């Protein structure tokens, strides 16, 4: 049994303005009891009403989730959340905590680039995006087209890993169609940090042509 | 009258660097609910203010070595640590966060050997 | 970071009244947090005494109530430790610390350096 | 207790012409005794001798690994290589087995793209290769300049990801010096893959200016 | 690609008399092998390890019959055939012919051919 | 007379559709050597040649389905079909390879119901 305490997605904090934390559970032995998830906060402040959900597994294991919306002054000013799960099972309870990431900030840097033509392609091209040296880790990226995001699916981004000297850095692929560049043939990469300034967001604009 | 009386021991014991500390804490009453132990620990050097080194029985406090660590449920509560650095000298007391009144220990005071 | 700052401690004789101040800097109490005194009589241990939440909720030892008054002052980001009828227990360093939260349970992670209070013969 | 064989780097099959493979053994806590490495194959022929290491953990493990050598051209016309773990505290010996990958072949694409300069950071500069769509996953790729091999350590390669269609993908970062670009103006991003024909290779070069 | 063991020679024998049966392995080399075997399945009886031989021409044979059997190859045509003389009711079964793999010293059928019959008379 | 001699049981069963099916393996002599058990396990339908299914007595062979699983020690083997399909329905044999010469079971057959 393992338990996991999320940080809110910097688009969430300072895109939608609504951050959230998730409290996760993948449950070893499920199926005992019915398991209690509770939260508090570090300054003694009530906590909003989580929101509970479940969903059984293939290979025999049931996971809970718990979700909680907090504030942006509360996130940034430093507060820390604290999930307890309870389990008649288990012992004593697991306990995980969340808070703003410590350490220096630096504001992310964001190259998007386009691929030529490939033959046996001609209506497919793959649009890539890199961003670095950013620190914390914590990032965002989104795709807009048209000045409408597009669905976060149709792109894959890479877990942050380190620079040689101390930022981030992470890749996000693309795969647009012809009928996407030729409806307009401007796309963006916005990347969301919170030491990105201002407006935390820095973007870069790529064509196919 | 009533308070959660909490005994220490041992309240006075010498040790070496690198030496294993284990020092205990039973409580009048127990001090468990809704699955945690809320008997906290402090560290007091000489002549400064306490610190806090581990909350709810086992949880470290950020930014608090690794070396300390907490265990214990009920009435039984037990500091280890692991390896003794030169800067642990010091008193250290536990204290109850269940009911009211919060009380505290009296100290177990860790002496250098010489 | 936040830090906290005793002042007011001295000597003063039996009877008397005597006040003491903790100056918070780096965060507001009024956002807090409990913020409560905790004193230990010379070479014995701790005692924990009264608190005030962030909203004003006051809290207080049986062995000290009556004679013992906790207030704030948001305007100075200041709170105090009124004490009235100076025992001679009295007699101690006392220590303003931050508590945090955790389930209903507070546990005191934020401490100033004390003031010594000494109680006439 | 668990035991990891891969399969040989495309480099050091393709390239080097000396492939290996490695039996991994993490066994967390290791009680008394030593624990075996022995390997097989599936044609009966003999295996070469192959060399061990042990390295204790931090976090109270050992790490053992074992690594034969093998053949090129055994390993392409499908031979199946076995490695067996046994430790006098486990009850029943650990096997695992390994084999040329079998499935659909299709060499990579393959992109490389240079950032331009950021304000700041001017002695500097990243490259980023983009390639995709291959299969198997099983890719090595490295960085020439002036035709000479750079250190591995000097680049990045993500883990190989799924696109939208069959094949897969990998980002590789390169961040090259102000005195590199300014000796030879030229980078290539080599890939070696077991389907690019012939001698498994496709590359790409990219200029900063 | 894939390895086939197809097989040759079954049919109608006399008693006391001799049998040879052939296997013509397409897709692997009998010389890069693996050991190849002969296994036959007697009417009404479980299936019997009779005789193989290895990549390195080692032999083996089930000491049951080890006597009046020998097992031979033909590199030039990748075959490796199956000799039996002194037959009696016992050989009449379908004769198998199958590729083993090797598992640390310890070798299992992983390829088999259809197999042949063989029938021995009265007599 | 001084060959492992292999008995399986039942020594036939008629199942259906869906069923779980177990085979029993049980030599004369223990076939286990170096922590594995050579036990292999093949499946002959009629007229065509024997298939391997697992080999070292649990070690699926390559593109053999999931449902055929292996399990045993010693002298006692198991091969379980877990939903018996179809295609299923064939004479199984267990064999050891553990010491000369190597010796097949009897045989058990699978049956349908209807
Ligand atoms: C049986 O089936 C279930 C369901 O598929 C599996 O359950 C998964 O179990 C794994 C391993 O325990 C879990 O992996 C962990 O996932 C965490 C979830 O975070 C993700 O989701 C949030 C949502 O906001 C994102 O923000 C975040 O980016 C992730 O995408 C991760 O946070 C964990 O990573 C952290 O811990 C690991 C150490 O375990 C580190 O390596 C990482 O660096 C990181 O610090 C971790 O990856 C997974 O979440 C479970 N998923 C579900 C749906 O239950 C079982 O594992 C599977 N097998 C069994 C039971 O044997
Ligand atoms: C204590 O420290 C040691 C050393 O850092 C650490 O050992 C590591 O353990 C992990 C987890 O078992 C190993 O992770 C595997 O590494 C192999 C190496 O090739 C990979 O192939 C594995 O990936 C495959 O399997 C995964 C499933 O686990 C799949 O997710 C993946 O897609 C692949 O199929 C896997 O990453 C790691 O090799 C060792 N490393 C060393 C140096 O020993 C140990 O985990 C630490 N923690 C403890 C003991 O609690
Ligand atoms: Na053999």
């Amino acid at each position: 049994v393992s338990a996991y305490l999320s940080r809110p997605s910097p688009f969430d904090l300072f895109i939608r303005k609504s951050p959230t934390i998730t409290c996760l559970v993948v449950d070893l032995a499920p199926s005992k009891g019915t398991v209690n998830l509770t939260w508090s906060r570090a300054s003694g402040k009530p906590v909003n009403h989580s929101t509970r959900k479940e969903e059984k597994q293939r290979n025999g294991t049931l996971t809970v989730t718990s979700t909680l919306p907090v504030g942006t002054r509360d996130w940034i000013e430093g507060e820390t959340y604290q999930c307890r799960v309870t389990h008649p099972h288990l012992p004593r309870a697991l306990m995980r905590s969340t808070t703003k990431t410590s350490g220096p900030r630096a504001a992310p840097e964001v190259y998007a680039f386009a691929t030529p033509e490939w033959p046996g392609s001609r209506d497919k091209r793959t649009l890539a995006c890199l961003i670095q040296n950013f620190m914390p880790e914590d990032i965002s990226v989104q795709w807009l087209h048209n000045e409408v995001q597009l669905p976060d699916a149709r792109h894959s981004t890479t877990q942050p890993r380190k620079t040689k000297g101390s930022g981030f850095f992470v890749f996000s692929r693309l795969e647009v169609t012809r009928a996407e560049w030729e409806q307009k043939d401007e796309f963006i990469c916005r990347a969301v940090h919170e030491a990105a300034s201002p407006s935390q967001t820095v973007q870069r604009a790529v064509s196919v042509n | 009258g009533s308070d959660i009386q909490l005994t220490q021991s041992p309240s006075s014991l010498s040790a070496s660097v690198g030496d294993r500390v284990t020092i205990t804490c039973r409580a009048s009453q127990s001090v468990d609910s809704d699955g945690d132990s809320y008997m906290n620990w402090y560290q007091q050097k000489p002549g400064k203010a306490p610190k806090l080194l581990i909350y709810a029985a086992s949880y470290l406090e950020s930014g608090v070595p690794s070396r300390f660590s907490g265990s214990g449920s009920g009435t039984d509560f037990t500091l280890t640590i692991s390896s003794l650095q030169p800067e642990d000298f010091a008193t250290y007391y536990c204290q109850q966060s269940h009911e009211d009144p919060y009380t505290f220990g009296q100290g177990t005071k860790v002496e250098i050997k010489g | 970071e936040v830090q906290l700052v005793e002042s007011g401690g001295g000597l003063v004789q039996p009877d008397g009244s005597l006040r003491l101040s903790c100056a918070v800097s780096g965060y507001s109490i009024t956002s807090g947090y409990s913020w409560n005194w905790i004193r230990q009589a010379p070479g014995k241990g701790l005692e924990w005494v009264a608190s005030v939440t962030y909203d004003g909720s006051t809290n207080y030892n049986p062995s000290v109530k009556g004679r013992i008054t906790i207030s704030r002052d948001d305007s100075k980001n200041t709170f105090y430790l009124q004490m009235n009828s100076l025992r001679a227990e009295d007699t101690a360093v006392y220590y303003c610390a931050r508590g945090s939260h955790y389930f209903g349970h507070w546990h005191f992670a934020v401490w100033g350096q004390g003031t010594l209070v000494t109680v006439s013969s």
